[PDB]
């Protein structure tokens, strides 16, 4: 039988037993996306945008025998990282929260698809609004293969789109736009395209008028899929 | 001279020779637990060059 995060009424499993007489399993994992960051709100001065969150890592469909498994397992699935809130005034923004890491382990084996990092706060500073790093993969006990998540885009003094990822890992979110001191607004970037089941990073949000702006995007949830033989 | 008494038991001496109960503490939640265990496993003998 197989279990997935796709199953309605799924729950987080800690120290559940490996199934009775099952010869082994095939595991697949994706990390959650990071939340984006938010930009400075003001009437005046330079107003830079917050960064995009990173995408989650991914570990491919690989076998483990019951001789290498332990008596029990874990299957933690990453929750999507919360996006950075409004400035609540004429001030600097907020960071996002990182995506939850996705973890399988049993006996001698551990397989981990890390969550993507948060998009950084935008400020009055041209170096602000950094995009989050993509989630790395960690492997033990079996010769599995996996792929690192995409970079989240910078906002800041040069806004950018997030890195796209078809390679089983998740894409990054885009960075927020902004406003100059003596001149009109400047554009943000887009979220990257993806096909990995790992969560995409949330978009950052734009440096803006003292009344304006929004919350940054959430990262997407991660994924777990395990097949028992 | 090497003369020794009978072995008097601490009960006969009315001495309260009992060990302290194992002091309880509220643990980290189960999800955090296995994430730490997975972090430690990535620093140890079977993982590549570790």
């Amino acid at each position: 039988f197989t279990i997935s995060s796709e199953d309605p009424g799924y729950e987080d499993l800690i120290d559940e037993q490996v199934p009775e007489g099952a010869s082994g399993c095939w595991v697949t994992l994706g990390g959650a996306g990071g939340g984006g960051g938010s930009g400075r709100r003001a009437n005046s001065g330079y107003r830079y945008g917050g960064g995009g969150g990173g995408g989650g890592g991914y570990i491919d469909r690989v076998w483990i025998p019951r001789a290498s498994l332990g008596s029990t397992f874990t299957l933690i699935r990453g929750l999507g990282g919360a996006g950075g809130a409004r400035a609540a005034g004429s001030s600097n923004g907020n960071n996002g929260a990182p995506g939850g890491s996705t973890v399988f382990s049993s006996g001698s084996v551990s397989l981990t698809a890390s969550g993507g990092a948060a998009g950084v706060k935008g400020t009055s500073s041209s170096a602000s609004g950094s995009g989050g790093a993509g989630g790395t993969t960690s492997i033990s006990g079996v010769s599995a293969t996996g792929y690192t998540g995409g970079k989240g885009g910078n906002g800041g003094s040069s806004p950018s789109s997030g890195q796209s990822r078809t390679d089983g890992s998740g894409a990054g979110g885009g960075g927020g736009g902004g406003v100059r001191s003596n001149d009109n607004s400047f554009s943000g970037g887009s979220n990257g395209t993806s096909s990995g089941p790992a969560g995409n990073g949330g978009r950052g949000t734009d440096g803006s008028i003292n009344t304006g702006g929004s919350n940054a995007g959430s990262g997407g949830d991660g994924y777990v899929l395990i097949e028992w033989e | 001279a090497g003369n020794e008494s009978e072995p008097k038991t601490l009960a006969e001496l009315e001495a309260e020779a009992a060990t302290d109960e194992l002091s309880p503490a509220d643990p980290l939640a189960p999800a955090v637990r296995a994430q730490i265990d997975a972090l430690v496993a990535a620093k140890m003998k079977p993982t590549s060059g570790k």
